[PDB]
């Protein structure tokens, strides 16, 4: 059986954007097995040890004068411009959620959003009216991996018949919040 | 003098002992080998190096590390000597299609009873 | 914060195993194919607005490559400890028996990125339509990976998403099924 | 083994005529040389043939013929003189420049 | 100076120009075809290591003409270090024929790239390209000035020598190891032209400039 | 409008 040691070495470089590109930061990163030994952060200007298997990194690689400057440089060469390159469909990407309740075992209502992007949403459980929240439990925001998100919003219930148990969701995809009624 | 100098000229050292073996060229040549030949046979590349500060393996390296600190010299290291590596070993230089080479050196590893 | 693009590289001894892709908001961008050597949109119409040359990839993990080696000797040959993965399997959608649907397969927080996936359909193997996704980066240095079984439902049918990794003890079967 | 040198030791009586055997097999574009060797000493240029005559112009006497259809590159002289009492090397040109020499032949000359 | 690629697109520097043991031995390479042991992939598996050698002598035909330029090493290894990755594919699809074809253009794109990034520096090096093509002028002064000249190979630095006595005293001759070095090259194929031996024309970017009007 | 990424470097030494 393969029982071998296994050596990871993974490099990372990362383009923090704040409000649009007015504010960008560069993190530059390497990484061995599963420990960061050496970093460059725009924030600082040069490269940092962040372990001492780094440290001669750091300083071969300050040490040379055209690397810092590109690197410098890079919020604009490769951050700004990659986030240009692909805005179009990343940024204003927009998908509208899908929105269907209905009720489980375990009583317990469950309004599921889904096939959503962004993953910014707002789920509200409403009762005819009022809006419960001590038994409202949610899953949590799930990326699905296809650039899409889900979220399951439960909540806990005692019914009467003739009784509307609505689920209202806003998200960017849609001005007006969806809305989704339940009968019982 | 010698276009290809190689030196030392005989050599004997005890098993486990670091031997390095020096070689100039004057020919103005880039290219630069270390063959070792057992007697009675062909001579075998260890090293190579086709400039200063350059090195490449050859069709037997294991056993030696060579060095090309300079246009002219490249020299042949044996970390931890052992009996196997009893033998004679020639530099060569080389620029225009054909190698010179050089005297040779003989080198032997004694110990391990 | 509002959004982070990530360049992210690795590779992997024994197994020589490399990769190159870019992350936007935690979803995959692309990655440029290792054998192929050619860039692969995670959506077809990405392709469709942008562009990259995959030989900048071939250049980028062979360097990658050459720091593993000087990296694990400078380690003085420390190996990776393994972390097992966390699998957990659900649906794209709430699922109505007779309406295709998609299960899908979350391998989360584990390392080293190499693991087997396969899918089992009352205990056999299902590989029409499956599909998966590259190994994608974590903000701890973990990795994630989605796997993806179209499916028709039914009230017969009982799934299984096989994980295997170095981090567990046993192969992983994750259970699934309707109700 | 690109080259390859079936005559081990091969003894003359001065005055005759020799003929090493060296067969190669790059069989492309073939950098042959033939280098000699006297006791004490490194490996010397003999003769070498580029790319045009095929009987190669050696020095002291020697000469070899590069047969691309026997793919052979065989070291023949006139009168053996004493004074080639050594051995013997063929070799092709490789990559990085570096000779491969074949096994090689020690000559005695009576 | 005539470039391999006209428009070179910027090249890169990732600072491997001081690796060392980069390439591979032929004991490599042949456990590496030796995993291709299938009489459906032996056809293939000939044009693979074609490629390979092409590949070798395109490396190794940038390291003989342009050890001049800085950025050499750095190409050179660079591909070296490219053709490690393929092989880690190769090894895995070993009787994988339309694969292994498939690492057979990624070597001439490599190759090409080099080509490329080789042209780039060059073309950001004025001096260089004046102080080759200065080489390939003084070499083609030798092409006459050595008509019946004696040059016995055999011998030591026979070249450098005839290269100190034909220029000894000019400026980049004596200061440039590099400018040296292609000189002497130039002493080794205007004898081996001269004879009977057109073959040098093409077989460097060198003769390819010096035998040409 | 084509994506561009940082160059690998190469480790100390």
């Amino acid at each position: 059986g393969d029982t071998r040691p296994r050596f990871l070495w993974q490099l990372k470089f990362e383009c923090h954007f704040f409000n649009g590109t007015e504010r960008v930061r560069l993190l530059e990163r390497c990484i061995y097995n599963q420990e960061e030994s050496v970093r460059f952060d725009s924030d600082v200007g040069e490269y940092r040890a962040v372990t001492e298997l780094g440290r001669p990194d750091a300083e071969y690689w300050n040490s040379q004068k055209d690397l810092l400057e590109q690197r410098r440089a890079a919020v604009d060469t490769y951050c700004r411009h990659n986030y240009g390159v692909g805005e179009s469909f990343t940024v204003q990407r927009r998908v509208e959620p899908k929105v269907t309740v209905y009720p489980s075992k375990t009583n317990l209502l469950v309004c599921s959003v889904s096939g959503f992007y962004p993953g910014s949403i707002e789920v509200r459980w409403f009762r005819n009216g009022q809006e419960e929240k001590a038994g409202v439990v949610s899953t949590g925001l799930i990326q699905n991996g296809d650039w899409t998100f889900q979220t399951l919003v439960m909540l806990e219930t005692v019914p009467r018949s003739g009784e509307v148990y609505t689920c209202q969701v806003e998200h960017p995809s849609v001005t007006s919040p969806l809305t989704v009624e339940w009968r019982a | 003098e010698a276009a290809v100098t190689q030196s030392p000229r005989n050599k004997v050292a005890v098993t486990g002992e670091k031997v390095t073996l020096s070689c100039n060229q004057t020919n103005n040549h880039n290219n630069m080998y270390w063959y070792r030949q057992d007697t009675g046979h062909e001579l075998r590349l260890i090293h190579y190096s086709y400039g200063a500060g350059s090195t490449e393996k050859g069709d037997i390296p294991d056993g030696y590390k060579a060095s090309r600190p300079s246009q002219e010299n490249f020299s042949l290291i044996l970390e931890s000597a052992t009996p196997s590596q009893t033998s004679v070993y020639f530099c060569a230089s080389g620029g225009g299609g054909t190698l010179y080479f050089g005297a040779g050196t003989r080198l032997s590893v004694l110990s391990s009873a | 914060e509002e959004h982070v693009i990530i360049q992210a590289e690795f590779y992997l001894n024994p197994d020589q195993s490399g990769e190159f892709m870019f992350d936007f908001d935690g979803d995959e961008i692309f990655h440029v194919d290792m054998a192929k050597k050619e860039t692969v949109w995670r959506l077809e119409e990405f392709g469709r607005f942008a562009s990259f040359e995959a030989q900048g990839a071939l250049a980028n993990i062979a360097v990658d490559k050459a720091n593993l080696e000087i990296m694990t000797k400078r380690s003085n040959y420390t190996p990776i400890t393994n972390v097992p993965p966390e699998v957990t399997v659900l649906t794209n959608s709430p699922v109505e028996l007779r309406e295709p649907n998609v299960l899908i397969c979350f391998i989360d927080k584990f390392t080293p990125p190499v693991v087997n996936v396969t899918w089992l359909r009352n205990g056999k193997p299902v590989t029409t339509g499956v599909s998966e996704t590259v190994f994608l980066p974590r903000e701890d240095h973990l990795f994630r990976k989605f796997h993806y079984l179209p499916f028709l439902p039914s009230t017969e049918d009982v799934y299984d998403c096989r994980v295997e990794h170095w981090g567990l003890d046993e192969p992983l079967l994750k259970h699934w099924e309707f109700d | 083994q690109s080259v390859t040198q079936p005559d081990a030791r091969v003894t003359v009586s001065e005055g005759a005529s020799l003929q090493l055997r060296c067969k190669y097999s790059y069989s492309a574009t073939p950098y042959l040389f033939w280098y000699v060797q006297y006791p004490r000493q490194g490996p010397q240029l003999l003769l070498k043939y580029y790319s045009g005559d095929p009987v190669v112009q050696g020095v002291n006497g020697f000469e070899a013929e590069f047969s691309k259809s026997n793919s052979s590159f065989h070291l023949r002289k006139a009168s053996v003189h004493r004074s080639d009492s050594a051995v013997y090397f063929c070799a092709v040109s490789g990559f990085a420049s570096a000779l491969t020499f074949g096994s090689g032949t020690k000559v005695i000359v009576l | 100076m005539k470039l391999r690629v006209e428009n070179p697109k910027k090249a890169q520097k990732h600072f491997v120009q001081n690796l060392n043991n980069v390439v591979f031995t032929n004991k490599e390479l042949e456990d590496i075809y030796n995993l291709s042991n299938k009489e459906e992939t032996k056809e293939v598996l000939k044009l693979f290591k074609l490629k390979v050698n092409q590949f070798y002598r395109h490396a190794f035909g940038i390291v003989n003409d342009y050890n001049g330029l800085l950025e050499y090493k750095e190409i050179f290894n660079m591909m070296f270090l490219k053709l490690s990755v393929v092989f880690d594919t190769q090894r895995k699809e070993a009787n994988n024929v339309e694969q292994i074809k498939r690492n057979i253009a990624i070597l001439d794109e490599i190759m090409a790239k080099a080509d490329n990034d080789l042209s780039y520096f060059i073309s950001q090096n004025k001096n260089f390209q004046e102080l080759w093509d200065k080489a390939v002028k003084l070499t083609k002064e030798m092409k006459i000035k050595l008509k019946g000249q004696k040059l016995d190979l055999r011998d030591g630095e026979v070249a450098i020598n005839k290269v100190r006595e034909l220029f000894g005293s000019d400026k980049n001759v004596k200061e440039l190891w590099w400018f040296r070095s292609l000189l002497v090259k130039g002493v080794y194929l205007i004898k081996r032209y001269y004879e009977g031996d057109i073959e040098l024309k093409t077989t460097s970017d060198f003769a390819k400039a010096v035998f040409e009007d | 409008p084509k994506y561009v990424k940082q160059n690998t470097l190469k480790l100390a030494t």
